[PDB]
């Protein structure tokens, strides 16, 4: 852990959900080097609202090379989304989640919920439950529109690397 | 190729991204089987209701492909109100109370019922109500003439609404039609409605309905 790796998992946090500068708190970069079971970021999750979780998780784990956790939390009236590089009760498809209550999302969980590994990105919402200040937590995976556009893309990508 | 990948090309190319992305659109989740009896203030959120002899399925409204891209709980206030006026449109529901005055005029100080009606209706033509009381409060069992029924996210949710926490909704099959039942817990031109209801022909077909569904109606009374 360093500054740059911060500001990149930081920056890219906020790119990747789509956030307002209000809605991410950030903990210091020089608290976390030194303490790894304190999250990087936690990001305010709006209700009714899509959000890339995988590819998230899988950029954290491009630029960390660990594999990462993020735990959602419901804190009362609103579901925040805690990230760790590192971790220190595991997501399924639809999740029901109560005041107090933590729902760890890695990518072994996505794995596990999605039906084939290939072009497949998974994503999710939070929405606000019947009674009670509970939230559910659906997590929904989708695949390309059109797969000829999908495949032409690769193949592109394919191209690219070196 | 990974997400891995995918990320340290995209780092340079932020227009393949962008395509990427935008892409990655069509829910391949969200569809799930359901029990009856089908408890709808538990349920999930923007979510339909598919009832096939193949299954009984809930999904989210992204994931239906059944609804292309209404009427609101309020909209079907607007309908109550002007009832009056609709009379033999909403025929079929009147035909519900069996010529009761009592029932009736319980309807005039529930409006939920209407409104649930008016909603299942705007969704599906081929309903039959019927209505019936336990301690002056007004229930009513809306039957599917037909096995294979969708009910819309957006139904769903606003039928909830126009419920309050007053009245149950609940979807079953009963001796081989879907049933919604509607079960109140608790509770403006009557006049004119108990003489316009009174007065209206229940005709021969209809009376078929009620004959064939007889024990359905009565295993529905409890
Ligand atoms: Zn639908």
């Amino acid at each position: 852990m360093n500054k740059v790796l911060h500001q990149d998992l930081v920056q890219a946090t906020r790119r990747i959900l789509k956030l307002g500068p209000s809605e991410l708190r950030v903990t210091d970069a020089g608290l976390i080097c030194k303490n790894p079971n304190y999250s990087v970021c936690d990001a305010m999750l709006k209700t009714d609202t899509v959000y890339c979780v995988e590819y998230l998780l899988s950029y954290w784990e491009s630029r960390t090379d660990h594999v990462p956790c993020f735990i959602f939390k419901n804190t009362g009236c609103a579901v925040s989304l805690c990230c760790f590089v590192r971790a220190p009760r595991h997501v399924g498809e639809f999740n029901v989640l109560k005041v107090n209550e933590s729902l760890i999302v890695t990518l072994k969980d996505i794995e596990e919920i999605k039906p084939s590994a290939y072009g497949v990105l998974t994503k999710c919402v939070v929405r606000k439950s019947n009674s009670a200040s509970v939230f559910n937590i659906e997590l929904i995976a989708f695949g390309p529109e059109n797969e000829g556009e999908y495949e032409n893309l690769l193949r592109e990508l394919y191209a690219k690397k070196a | 190729l990974t997400l891995h990948d995918l990320h340290d090309i995209f780092r340079e190319h932020p227009e393949l991204e962008l395509k990427y992305l935008n892409m990655m659109k069509m829910a391949i989740t969200g569809k799930e089987s359901i029990c009856l009896p089908f408890n709808f203030h538990s349920h999930r959120q923007h979510t339909c209701l598919d009832i096939s002899p193949y299954g009984n399925e809930q999904v989210s409204r992204i994931a239906c492909t059944s609804c292309e891209d209404l009427p609101t709980a309020s909209d079907a206030m607007v309908a109550f109100i002007n009832q009056t006026s609709n009379i033999m449109k909403n025929r079929n529901f009147y035909y519900g109370f069996c010529k009761s005055s009592e029932l009736l005029k319980l309807s005039t100080n529930q409006p939920p019922i209407f409104q649930i009606y008016y909603l299942l209706h705007a969704a599906n033509h081929d309903i039959v109500p019927f209505m019936h009381a336990e301690d002056g409060r007004l229930h009513m069992h809306v039957i599917f003439e037909n096995p294979d029924v969708h009910i819309p996210c957006d139904c769903i949710t606003q039928m909830l609404t126009a419920a309050r926490e007053d009245y149950s909704v609940t979807l079953n099959i009963v001796r081989d039609h879907v049933v919604i039942s509607v079960l109140c817990h608790a509770v403006i031109d009557v006049t004119i409605l108990q003489r316009k209801i009174d007065e209206m022909d229940i005709p021969n077909d209809v009376s078929e309905s009620f004959e064939r569904y007889k024990e359905l109606i009565q295993e529905l009374c409890q």
